[PDB]
């Protein structure tokens, strides 16, 4: 009913419009570590778990560069290009735009920030991703949220797991 | 008598990157592997009254990397002979009315499980050269893997499948899949995704979570309880019409259907032993058979003429005890 006659009567395909998420991951490494492999956008391939390869021509590491990536099978999408937007070693704060490949996510633009965090006695890292994208045609809000989201958190979960064998690694 | 003659293995193989940046396809073949059990074999229209020799063919089209496809190339026939050892032990002990179809089935369902716990790192797994077993995972949480399976003797052709790779019989002139593709589009898989509490979202295809294209695959703990390494099995008894067997990664089938894949495969091996004499009987099924490597790289070929730009991994099995040319 309800959910029903709207997806039959009420199912209109807008120009354009854009959703927006956040996510947030706690990492068992010191920020300076974490922000090490983060800040790295010549580098995605240290930590995202789907980068078969990455070639940045030209200034590597500074607002402006542009990174080609090649992705690994299994994707509903096999190359991006993205540019650095925002390099803040202050802050700890990275944002990426992405402008070209053969996804789906267009005008997408996202943020990640450090920030340190003490839990059960360890000191520790508190990544903050969020981004905003344009709804795709056939598409809702909450399905394009459901894909990201998916995609960043399992961004996050790699991030974490790799900077803590680097803090064991460490240790040693 | 069939459960009496020689099984000769005759198959060839193919297995190349192809347009990708990167190789994530692997596969397994293991001719005179297995002792199956020949009751698990006999149907109950067959009189009553040890073993055939089981030949093993694997493909395997891993995504998100290479390792968990790599890990299942190495590993999942040794884990399926641990599984029909121990089921073999049980039916000469007991014996329930349990259909053929359901005993393969438990079979597989514990080999494939048992590949992925070990994977996921809750199973020890033995390594090579090492008397000692580890608990820890082959992969990372983002990396999976399809696994399609054929198990060959004289009378039948078993197949277990987990995702969308393929394995397609020629009988007489139609093809005939023996798997049917794990794709979340299926009512059946759509109800299980969406009762599990997960999504499938249109985008480039329907996707769990819009991410993968099958719903079922070997690893992939990520998309866990959603997608499941839990196989379909298909128990074929053979044919004197069938002409040959192929086990494939959507390398090939996202460009050529069934149909036009058999035609072809049976075509190449026919103008091979026009063109060859019979090669020696004793080296035969020691290694590869020349008229199936000519079909499998032929059919690599045209799928990338075709623009395939995916890994490309393809096994062609001929059943024919031979080929002659009766004429005059
Ligand atoms: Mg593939």
């Amino acid at each position: 009913v309800e959910s029903e006659y709207i997806k039959k009567h009420h199912r209109h395909e807008l120009v354009e419009s854009q959703c927006s998420s956040t996510l947030v991951k706690h990492i068992k490494a010191p920020l300076h570590l974490v922000w090490s492999i983060v800040r790295r956008f010549d580098e995605p391939q240290k930590y995202k778990p789907f980068i078969s390869r990455c070639v940045v021509q030209g200034k590597k590491l500074e607002v402006g560069s542009v990174r080609e990536v090649d992705l690994k099978s299994g994707l509903p999408a096999t190359k991006s290009t993205e540019v650095l937007e925002i390099l803040d070693d202050n802050e700890h704060i990275l944002g990426i735009r992405i402008v070209g490949g053969d996804h789906r996510l267009k005008n997408y633009s996202s943020t990640i920030s450090l920030h340190s965090e003490t839990i059960d006695g360890k000191t520790g890292t508190l990544a903050i991703e969020s981004f905003v994208v344009d709804v795709p045609e056939g598409n809702t809000k909450e399905e394009t949220c459901f894909f990201v989201e998916a995609l960043i958190q399992s961004n996050l979960n790699s991030l974490a797991d790799v900077t803590e064998r680097l803090q064991a690694e460490s240790m040693e | 008598s069939v459960y009496e003659l020689d099984c000769i293995p005759l198959w060839g193989t193919v297995s190349i990157q192809g347009n990708r940046s990167e190789m994530e396809d692997a596969f397994a073949v293991s001719p005179h592997f297995l002792k199956l059990p020949i009751k698990m074999l006999m149907g109950d229209h067959e009189g009553m009254s040890t073993h055939l020799t089981g030949h093993f063919f694997g493909v395997y089209d891993g995504h998100g990397g290479h390792k968990v496809a790599d890990y299942c190339r190495d590993r999942l026939h040794f884990a399926l002979a641990e599984e029909i050892e121990r089921i073999k032990d049980e039916l000469s002990k007991r014996n329930t009315g349990e259909g053929r179809q359901v005993q393969w089935d438990k079979v597989f369902t514990s080999c494939f499980l048992t590949v992925d716990g070990e994977i996921e790192g809750k199973i020890g797994r033995a390594v090579v050269g090492s008397s000692d077993k580890v608990l820890e995972a082959v992969a990372s949480e983002t990396v999976g893997s399809t696994a399609v399976v054929a198990l060959v003797c004289s009378s039948h052709i078993v197949v277990s499948n987990c995702g969308d790779s393929r394995a397609v019989l020629f009988r007489g002139k139609e093809a005939m899949p023996l798997s049917v593709d794990h794709k979340p589009d299926r009512e059946d898989e759509y109800a299980r995704i969406e009762n599990a509490g997960g999504k499938v979202i249109q985008w480039q295809g329907a996707r769990v979570f819009g991410v993968l294209a099958m719903s079922r695959s070997i690893g992939d703990r990520y998309l866990k309880p959603y997608v499941i390494p839990e196989p379909e099995v298909t128990f074929m008894p053979r044919s004197r019409e069938d002409e040959c067997l192929i086990l494939a990664s959507d390398g090939l089938w996202d460009v050529m259907n069934n149909q036009e894949v058999c035609e072809i495969a049976r075509r190449r091996i026919l103008m091979w032993h026009k063109k060859n004499g019979a090669p020696p009987l004793a080296e035969r099924g020691k290694g590869i058979d020349p008229a199936c490597q000519a079909a499998a790289d032929y059919l690599s070929m045209l799928a990338l003429q075709k623009g395939s730009k995916d890994n490309i991994s393809i096994i062609v099995i001929d059943l024919k005890a031979q080929r002659k040319f009766k004429t005059r």
